[PDB]
């Protein structure tokens, strides 16, 4: 039998399932790790490595790329878990090694062939304390092309009053997303300060990793791709919606948490999202 | 302990010798300064961001 975590109850995705609407259609591009493509609970429809010593983007041997594209996406099946939009096209867009890092020149490719290859969504979960000229290029030039672009804002925590956000979760153009756990708290962990836009579930995520396997991972890297899971449900039944549109509907549609400067809007709801009259729950 | 600041600028070398002895069962990834990491968060890590040098560039901490 298939599980549904709780996460993806929490941001209210089964009412999009159950109004019919999955994410059919709609490309999503895990940049990230890899893709375990053997992995029965996940179909991967194409990709990418710009890793130069990886080249292919269906191994993934870190585990964190097929964690977060289960969430985005894991199959409605009778096996392990459901993902957000459970008929997204799942691309696998490999800028991180086997060790879970990469050069920033493999990131901008990665979203560079994301932009080239009609991309509706990017997600990213990754980040770093510096930003460069080059990557806030590349991340405008995604929603300029009408892409919505997702990121984890980070697990840096707090630091007195200083925004702790990471890039490119940080650039005005991303949706930078923080972590709460079931009872929406926020997770010690979650990066704070006024880029933060939105939060949704990072504690205790179950998932896809390689080699058929499950297991419950925790960082605002889970966080992330319910939002751009959320984001392909929205445009399953929004398909002319605009990443615009898309991004107001997750923001405006929150359910209002603490300050904004610990948790954004708040935790996203796609049902509110997905609806034409946007207000707070 | 989760941090430490103290060890930013030190040897690679030492920072791991310090971080064991107050976190043994730590695994420690060491990692290039100014890369792109994956946002998830482990209990059981440190990542050591290097520069050029292998000296400690960024302030170590747990996850
Ligand atoms: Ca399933
Ligand atoms: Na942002």
């Amino acid at each position: 039998a298939q599980s549904v975590p709780y996460g993806v109850s929490q941001i209210k995705a089964p009412a999009l399932h159950s109004q019919g609407y999955t994410g059919s259609n709609v490309k999503v591009a895990v940049i990230d790790s890899g893709i375990d493509s053997s992995h029965p609970d996940l179909k991967v429809a194409g990709g990418a490595s710009m890793v130069p010593s990886e080249t292919n983007p269906f191994q993934d041997n870190n585990s964190h790329g097929t964690h977060v594209a289960g969430t985005v996406a894991a199959l409605n099946n009778s096996i392990g878990v459901l993902g957000v939009a459970p008929s997204a096209s799942l691309y696998a867009v490999k800028v991180l090694g086997a060790d879970g890092s990469g050069q920033y020149s493999w990131i901008i490719n990665g979203i560079e062939w994301a932009i080239a290859n009609n991309m509706d969504v990017i997600n990213m979960s990754l980040g770093g304390p510096s930003g460069s000229a080059a990557l806030k290029a590349a991340v405008d030039k995604a929603v300029a092309s009408g892409v919505v672009v997702v990121a984890a804002a980070g697990n840096e925590g707090t630091s007195g009053s200083s925004s702790t956000v990471g890039y490119p979760g940080k650039y005005p153009s991303v949706i930078a997303v923080g972590a709460v756990d079931s009872s929406n708290q926020r997770a010690s962990f979650s990066s704070v300060g006024p880029e933060l836009d939105v939060m949704a579930p990072g504690v205790s995520i179950q998932s896809t990793l390689p080699g058929n396997k499950y297991g419950a991972y925790n960082g605002t890297s889970m966080a992330s791709p319910h939002v751009a899971g959320a984001a392909a449900l929205i445009l399953s039944k929004h398909p002319n919606w605009t990443n615009t549109q898309v991004r107001s509907s997750l923001e405006n549609t929150t359910t209002k948490l603490g300050d904004s400067f610990y948790y954004g809007k708040g935790l996203i709801n796609v049902q509110a999202a997905a609806q034409h009259h946007h207000h707070h729950h | 302990k989760t941090e430490w600041p103290e060890l930013v600028g030190k040897s690679v070398e030492e920072a791991k010798k310090v971080i064991l002895q107050d976190k043994p069962a730590a695994q420690i990834i060491v990692l290039p300064v100014g890369t792109i990491v994956t946002a998830e968060y482990r209990i059981d890590r440190v990542r050591l961001f290097v520069d050029r040098l292998d000296n400690i560039a960024q302030v170590p901490r747990v996850g």
